């Protein structure tokens, strides 16, 4: 189906203790694919899925250059930012930044996005239609001006339409086995006994990609969202990741509860119920 | 500023069997800012050789990172993720559980 | 791959 390529970048103030530390990293849909860290030895954008190892050298002196690029333009606006706020020298602070796009099941464009952040919280971001912005308070307001008049959003436009779909595209072909593929959950259910007149049933999703997964529990057909004990999606650390969904059943009950899954792996829906 | 609690899940890549090789997970979720102490521990000590993902976050701007490092799960051996953050009080000691 | 032209908030 829709597939997606994103940028992350963290640069955070370290006052009195160097320059501040910058991390990137990129993905494409659930996978990391690059990274750099400016506290690291390489200095260099670095492999991080075996598809992308594949890219010459120009790719990866080219991508060298872009990057510390963007790591000085953050050094750079963590100044003015603290200008802006005027906050003192001494405290450490946070600048976010993301971008890149969506493509559908065509591969063609779908949507982009550039958005900013500073200590945690929304600063300026690019709108839907990629021609204007959205400045949070009145210190981005003066951002949203400069960079209006500096045509920072035809620039930014033409990349995300243009340049991001085609090496989306070019990854997406290249890393074939890896991004193209659907693993659908190996799914089951574990008993436990809280008590005498109590038992934990946990529905289990394991081992699956993409990420997006829908794990539910019903009794008697009706749903128990307000009553499931259900753990954040977290990665297993070989690219896939688990899932569970929890209830407490009183002891003789089990047949009413049924655990509900729905993947984009799974030609059906599955309903999981205990014996 | 803006401060985040971490989340906190400890758990293995595959289902755990005694005596089999695997990797013991602390993933730490939703927190900000960045600045954060991850410690994998086996009977109340530090755990040496433990890795970790590169920095990343959610639509939400909270950041993530996957802790992680070999190991062979025994039956005695209890296993712990200790995390310190600006939004905890003290360090939060989270107990490995086989069936979570 | 990256942008190529990323600019500063001044």
């Amino acid at each position: 189906g829709s597939h997606s390529m994103r940028y992350f970048f963290t640069s955070v103030s370290r006052p009195g203790r160097g320059e501040p530390r910058f991390i990137a990293v990129g993905y494409v849909d659930d996978t990391q694919f690059v990274r750099f860290d400016s506290d690291a030895a390489s200095q260099r954008m670095e492999p991080r899925a075996p598809w992308i190892e594949q890219e010459g050298p120009e790719y990866w002196d080219g991508e060298t250059r872009k990057v510390k690029a963007h790591s000085q333009t953050h050094r750079v606006d963590l100044g003015t930012l603290r200008g802006y706020y005027n906050q003192s020298e001494a405290g450490s602070h946070t600048v976010q930044r993301m971008y890149g796009c969506d493509v559908g099941s065509d591969w063609r464009f779908l949507r982009g996005y550039h958005q900013y952040a500073y200590d945690g919280k929304d600063y300026i971001a690019l709108k839907e239609d990629l021609r204007s912005w959205t400045a949070a308070d009145m210190a981005a307001q003066t951002t949203k001006h400069k960079w209006e008049a500096a045509h920072v959003a035809e620039q930014l436009r033409a990349y995300l339409e243009g340049t991001c779909v085609e090496w989306l595209r070019r990854y997406l072909e290249n890393g074939k086995e890896t991004l193209q593929r659907t693993d659908a959950p190996k799914t089951h259910m574990t008993h436990h006994a809280v008590s005498d007149h109590e038992a934990t049933l946990r529905c289990w999703a394991l081992s699956f990609y993409p990420a997006e997964i829908t794990l539910t529990w019903q009794r008697d057909g009706e749903d128990q969202t307000q009553d499931t004990e259900l753990v954040e999606t977290r990665p297993a650390g070989d690219g896939t990741f688990q899932k569970w969904a929890a209830v407490v059943v009183p002891s003789g009950q089990e047949q009413r509860y049924t655990c509900h899954v729905q993947h984009e792996g799974l030609p059906k829906p599955l309903t999981l119920r205990w014996e | 500023m803006i401060q985040r609690t971490p989340k906190i899940q400890v758990y293995s890549r595959h289902p755990a069997e005694n005596g089999k090789s695997n990797f013991l997970n602390c993933y730490v979720s939703g927190f900000h800012p960045s600045d954060i102490e991850v410690d994998l521990l086996k009977n109340g000590e530090r755990i040496e050789k433990v890795e970790h993902s590169d920095l990343s976050f959610s639509k939400d701007w909270s950041f993530y990172l996957l802790y992680y490092t070999e190991f062979t799960p025994t039956e005695k051996d209890e296993y712990a993720c200790r995390v310190n953050h600006v939004t905890l009080s003290q360090p939060k000691i989270v107990k490995w559980d086989r069936d979570m | 791959s990256l942008f190529n032209t990323v600019a500063t908030l001044y």
